[PDB]
């Protein structure tokens, strides 16, 4: 009853309250779970029709001649007991319950009576009031969201049904490939805990993402104890709502509980490895980093930039977030002193001054990867009229490849128009770029951030 | 068993245990604190001074006391054989006098505190993480500025030392004018152990080790507060 | 002297070292002024060519019969002050030095005879170590940088070089109207207090942008008595390069300064009514908002938003700026409910929930904006299945229109690429939209902490 | 005129102004200081001191000696004149042991100051901006934890006030347990007429006022040092 393999692997899924009606959210899921290319069978449950969408359709659940796993139910609130009972009759495992009107509106009692009724069926509830899921490795698209997402390593979970239907659109615009999008919502059974249990066995899922409102009374143990664990493999990062005072009471006002402790949910983080982002686009642009590089072996990172100014503004974002670069290694000034001029600078950032042309960056980020004492690089760039954007990042993508190893890098790249091209190239290619150098660097500083995170982990387990 | 100050205050229908009690309860997990004894009569509280070393604190030990200063419950800086037996009959005499009406559990010998670095180590639960401990520098920094590190239990040392050092106060650990720096493993050793207390007694609802003294080598718990549910 | 009328608005502007060689400097920026559409009269000045780009050309500007105001010099630094000589002979007020090789490689005795040579002419010097400046309303663009920018009234002004030339670019991305770039590199001369003055009294500039990493020995009183004065009237935002230690150190050495002291510049800051932005996304976010709406006359602040997790996000995000929002009007809550449902909240921000269609939106801005007691109007929008990214930016500019007041207004906008066009559709017709509730609430909270520096100003002069 | 103060020590190549000399300068400019005498004789001391009334507080006035308290220059609460009488003779021997390369001014005869809130009001010069005022709390406030505000000279009342409310020791201000909340006006008073001497100066290099002991009604700088150049 705790394994969610045939969550996100079914053989057989059952879309309930699917209609003719092609504008109803059950007929959007049952479209999304066709065109997005799910292998298994697909049922869909209607009181009248005789197919739906050319598959088959029976007016219960338990009228399918087969074991279906998953039954996603979009009926009003009124009528789900009564699938849940017919489900359970059927031996349905999960039911995942679209249908809002449960604790979000004042009514516990029939959320309490839907987990208590699946429970004594051994099923397990995801929701209620969600916008459903998505697994990529099954092409598993069940929710009225996107029909479709870029396929990746990432998970993301989300609490929130609006924002988080919205963050599955906002995926695609910044590059970010995903394995699973969750929507929890109520989490009136499975939650969290459930679910980074799951994606910690999973060889898809490399980096973990959560919308967090809230954790359940009682629950926070466990949740410090899995997500600790998960940490050491996999970065979890974490988009708490409600982390200032004020917010946490506006977040205790929009679900329906007591106003959680700001200070200790920062520390329960702190002890499971976790990083919190404070926006949106923080957390987009660590995952990014996270999903496609290794974490650094060390700290001599190397910041290569063409401008004093984004050095600069690199530099202080660095120190931000405790990180502070050092000399670097005599024999990388040595290669880098062979093709730029004297007035250089070596201090790191590595400055090889305005004048450089689209070369040097080729010749600069293969000497730094190449180089055993660097462990990271940052490569900025402002463009100038001796260079091209793409053939600065073309010059990237070679060195990355003719270096022939894994070194984590972002790029930060400030200009006009031909810049956010060569950016978006970049990121097509699973290389981590922005368009400004603090983000560059709020990006790799995500990459160290994780690495200490897993360090205390990895400290607080250590054997006395 | 320490369990048993645990369970006689739950059948008394009390719901903290008295500050003699809440000492011995942590004395028995191995955290410090100020040497204190029960006297009986007056020969034992005088026996117990000479053990204990002057000066001694003599106070009034009885559930009745909201506040002990002015009973007449507390006398200060006892110095001989003489002034114990002197103060252990006016305060006696004075109690019972102004409240009589209240059961004498006895009156409680406590060894000098030097003076060092405060500290506060406290003990809550949360609704979601349940039992988490707290940590701060004592006087104004944990009282009006509110600056205290949380981690929740059990702490491992990891644990323990990041929240010392995460604090803003840390500095007045590390050496100051006119104060040496102060035991940092000692406390790391008392955080560990307020954890467990917190871990293993389902019983109490929170502790407060306050004030907590620091020294060169060591620390002692001064007062001890622990709330039963 | 000290009027730079005639540096922004010349007669007649002589480029010394443009070439035959269209890949030089000096013909980079001959090739963009004709290009801009300058009106003005343009010398091309060069030892041999009888004509450059059509032009007349002329072996030295004392040569040129006409007065030139403004000598853009592109000739090495050994012959530099031979041009100056050559300039100053011929009456030029201007001397805008590209060239490089002065302070900031070490040569002060040459930098100081530059200007000590200009000034005995009574000219004074931009740069050296520049690439120029544009000035938009005189079609003015002498820099070797991007051909063109979108017009409007920020002014940017720029101390480092690789950068600037960059965010020249950034900012049509951005869409950001410039009315004015400039690039002051060394600051040997005319330095950012001169600048300021001019731009005090141009009514084309509304908001002043600087990228500053220093200010000179004895400069600093007059530069907080300048800005503070422009600050009753035109936002300045400053992004600070080297705001901690390490960051100190290094714009240290890449210009050729001692570092000053951070604590101290930020109260300068203060007391000159000045935003310090961290990063240059805040900045060109905040100059965004800053130069397309009024500043708020109070604080009555509405968040409208269909989704409670972005409205928590934006909660956080302006708590962390010291903003904090208040239960909104009765008549405001009454307007509203006439069409959302009763599960819709209205503790600021106002949710009218997932399923709102595309018209609430419309309604819903358009009663905040109308209403006597709102002063400012955040709107928040989820991509759901139920709206068109499009059809709710319609709806906030339909409802701008309709309500014909100026009340500062920021939108963020999350989901897919419908939504990425929506933000782009806006932020052409000077709405300030953002593809985040965060980024959208961190724009909205430099409207009011530029109302809170101006209050500060205010109150700093007041009379005793 | 005060500047005559200035001139004095520029002319006789000092580079500070002794101790009662700056306290005279801050005090014409409405800066309020404890009351002060110049004793040239053990008698005139003993005058003094009857006269300002007691206790008093001695120290040596020398040009050559800068940390005070460790050449044991500095003696205390001295209610009689034969109180008093010992510690001049006492600190004489003391700096005449330890600096006997110091020139003895005289030694300084100190009004009491009943205990406050201790400040720091410091002036300096920064390159970019000048003088440059600033304000924090004292003892470890400043001194370890570097909790400092700033605000470039001459200062409004609205500079004072918001650089007071800046610092992360404010709420010391306006009064926790034992301590009531103290003049802010007065503070605000002080800022600014510091920051008017360092405008009005330029022989001033740095001022440093501290310690300032603020009270419910006005405040009074125990020690100042001013350098020159
Ligand atoms: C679940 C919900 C969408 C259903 O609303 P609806 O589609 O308008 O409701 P309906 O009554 O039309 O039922 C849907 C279909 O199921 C059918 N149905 C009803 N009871 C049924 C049952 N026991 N078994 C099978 N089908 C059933 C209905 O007949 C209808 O099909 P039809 O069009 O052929 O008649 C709605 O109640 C709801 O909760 N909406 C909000 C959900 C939401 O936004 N959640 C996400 C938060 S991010
Ligand atoms: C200014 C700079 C670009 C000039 O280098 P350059 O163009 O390669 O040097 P040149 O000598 O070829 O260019 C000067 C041109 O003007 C001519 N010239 C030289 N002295 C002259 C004079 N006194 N009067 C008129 N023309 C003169 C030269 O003949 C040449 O023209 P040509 O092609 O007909 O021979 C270079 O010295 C420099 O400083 N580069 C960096 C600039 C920079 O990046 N600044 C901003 C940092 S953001
Ligand atoms: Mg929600
Ligand atoms: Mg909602
Ligand atoms: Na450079």
């Amino acid at each position: 009853m705790n394994d969610l393999e045939r969550l996100f692997n079914p053989s057989a899924i059952a879309v309930v309250g699917a209609s003719k009606d092609p504008s109803k959210i059950g007929s959007q899921i049952l479209r999304n779970l066709l065109s997005y290319g799910f292998k298994g069978k697909v049922y869909p449950i209607n009181p009248t029709a005789d197919e739906l969408m050319g598959l088959k359709c029976y007016p219960k659940v338990s009228d399918v001649p087969d074991k279906v796993d998953v039954a996603v139910i979009s009926v009003p609130s009124d009528k789900v007991l009564g699938v849940i009972d017919d489900c359970g009759k059927a031996g349905v495992k999960f039911a995942v319950v679209i249908t809002s009107g449960f604790k979000e509106v004042g009514n516990e009692e029939l959320e309490e009576e839907l987990v208590r009724r699946a429970h004594s069926y051994g099923m397990r509830v995801l929701g209620p009031n969600i916008f459903g899921y998505l697994y990529a490795p099954a092409r598993l698209n069940a929710t009225f969201g996107p029909k479709d997402v870029l396929s990746g390593n990432v998970a993301f979970i989300s609490q929130s049904g609006a924002l988080g239907i919205a963050l599955m659109g906002y995926t695609v615009v910044e590059n970010i490939g995903i394995s699973s999008i969750v929507s929890v919502g109520n989490k009136a059974d499975l939650d969290d805990v459930d679910l980074l249990d799951f994606f910690d066995k999973d060889p898809n899922t490399g980096v973990i993402m959560i919308y967090l409102e809230g954790i359940a009374p009682g629950r926070g143990r466990m949740f410090i104890d899995v997500a600790s664990r998960v940490s050491l493999r996999k970065p979890i990062i974490v988009i708490k709502a409600g982390r200032t005072e004020v917010g946490a009471r506006a977040a205790a006002s929009h679900t329906g509980s007591i106003a959680g402790s700001v200070a200790i949910y920062e520390s329960a983080f702190k002890q499971s490895g976790i990083l919190m982002a404070k926006s949106v686009e923080d957390a987009f642009d660590w995952t990014k980093a996270l999903s496609w590089n290794p974490i650094p072996e060390g700290e001599r990172l190397i910041v290569l930039t063409n401008g004093g100014g984004a050095g600069v503004q690199s530099t202080d974002t660095f120190a931000d977030n405790g990180i502070y670069l050092s000399k670097p290694p005599e024999s990388l000034i040595q290669e880098i002193k062979k093709f730029v001029p004297p007035f250089a600078s070596f201090a790191n950032p590595i400055d090889i001054t305005g004048m450089a042309p689209d070369d040097w960056y080729y010749m600069g980020t293969l000497a730094a990867l190449k180089n055993p004492d660097v462990d990271a690089l940052t490569v900025l760039y402002c463009q100038t009229a001796v260079t091209t954007p793409i053939g600065v990042a073309k010059g990237i993508v070679d060195a990355i490849k003719e270096a022939g190893n894994s070194k984590p890098v972002t790029v930060g790249m400030v200009g006009g128009p031909e810049v956010a091209e060569a950016v978006s190239f970049l990121n097509k290619q699973r290389i981590a770029a922005y368009p400004t150098p603090e983000r560059a660097s709020s990006a790799m500083s995500a990459l160290y951030a994780y690495a200490r995170a897993r360090s205390y982990v990895m400290k607080s387990l250590a054997v006395r | 068993s320490s369990r048993d100050l645990l369970l006689k205050a739950k059948e008394n229908g009390r719901k903290s245990l008295l500050e003699h009690e809440a000492k011995y309860f942590i004395s028995s997990y191995g955290i410090p604190v100020t040497n204190i004894r029960l006297a009986k009569s007056e020969e034992e509280a005088v026996n117990f001074s000479r053990e204990i070393g002057f000066p001694v604190v003599l106070k009034i030990v009885s559930p009745q006391v909201v506040h002990k200063s002015d009973v007449g419950g507390v006398k200060v800086n006892l110095r001989s054989e003489e002034e114990v037996r002197k103060a252990y009959r006016e305060i006696i005499e004075n109690v019972k006098r102004n409240v009589p009406n209240a059961e004498i559990e006895g009156i409680l010998v406590q060894e000098f505190a030097p003076p060092g670095v405060e500290l506060i180590i406290g003990l809550l639960r949360d609704p979601q993480f349940g039992p988490t401990v707290m940590f701060g520098l004592g006087g104004v920094f944990v009282e009006l500025f509110r600056d205290v590190s949380f981690r929740v239990a059990p702490l491992s040392e990891q644990d323990a030392e990041s929240m010392i050092k995460e604090v803003k106060a840390y500095k007045l650990l590390t050496g100051f004018r006119g104060m040496e720096p102060v035991d940092i493993e000692a406390i790391k050793d008392a955080l560990i152990r307020a954890g467990r207390i917190g871990v293993e007694n389902e019983e109490i609802a929170e502790m407060d080790l306050n004030p907590v003294i620091a020294y060169p080598k060591g620390i002692k718990v001064v007062d001890a507060r622990i709330i039963l549910r």
